[PDB]
Parts: structure tokens; sequence; C-alpha cells
């Protein structure tokens, strides 16, 4: 929270995670069409994708990957069950698996 | 298993 702690590189890549996290919820609930931050056109883009792809769960797909994973960290940290995190309701929902849309 | 590897944050790191 603040005061006398310490972020190691290990934890400045979870605070990037967080910072990505962020960006990933905001693409997923942006409803601002003026928006141009530049994070959120950027994960919006990102996000979009995992809505066309197919190789995104099996092992092949690297942003639908990581996707996940940010979209993880989230899931446990998230609460509603419609979601507008893509990933999100796919991994909160399953719970024990991870692939999204089985 | 326990959180894959998060490239999405290198493929978009935000910087100012
Ligand atoms: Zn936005
Ligand atoms: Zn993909
Ligand atoms: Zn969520």
């Amino acid at each position: 929270s603040g005061g006398r702690a310490t972020q190691s590189p290990g934890d400045s890549r979870r605070l990037s995670i967080q910072r990505a996290i962020q960006s990933l919820v905001h693409a997923a609930q942006c409803r601002n069409a003026n928006c141009s931050l530049p994070s959120c056109q950027k994960m919006k883009r990102v996000v979009q994708h995992t809505k066309g792809c197919k190789r995104k769960t099996n092992g092949g797909c690297p942003i639908c990957k990581q996707l996940i994973a940010l979209a993880a960290y989230h899931a446990k940290h998230c609460q509603e069950n419609k979601c507008p995190v893509p990933f999100c309701l796919n991994i909160k929902q399953k719970g024990s698996e991870f692939p999204a849309g089985n | 298993g326990m959180y894959p590897d998060p490239g999405l944050l290198s493929y978009i790191n935000e910087l100012c």
C-alpha cells in the first residue's frame, strides 16, 4: 500500500501485471468511443483478437495465452459473473481448467 | 501451472 514497502523485480512484474490487468478490464468494459488512451486501444485489439481466435487455449496462441494470464490474477480478484473481461469469465467460471470456450 | 508467463504486459508495455 505504501510506507516502507520494497518493489523487487518479481513484484514489479506482478505490478506490471496488475497494470495490464487493469488494462484488460478497461479495454473489456470501455464504453467510451472517443477514448484513444494508448493502453486502451492496444488492449482492445488484444481482447477483440481472442474473440476471433481458435488457437487461443489449445497451447498455440501467445496473445490469448497471456491475456488468459492477466484475466486469471484478475479472476480471483473479481466477483462479477458477467464481467467484461473476456478470459475472466472463461477462467473464473471454469476455475479448475483454464481453456476458454468449453 | 499457477499463473502463465504474461508476455502481454511486455507486448503492451505502458510507457510515457
Ligand atoms: Zn478506453
Ligand atoms: Zn489468439
Ligand atoms: Zn472479471
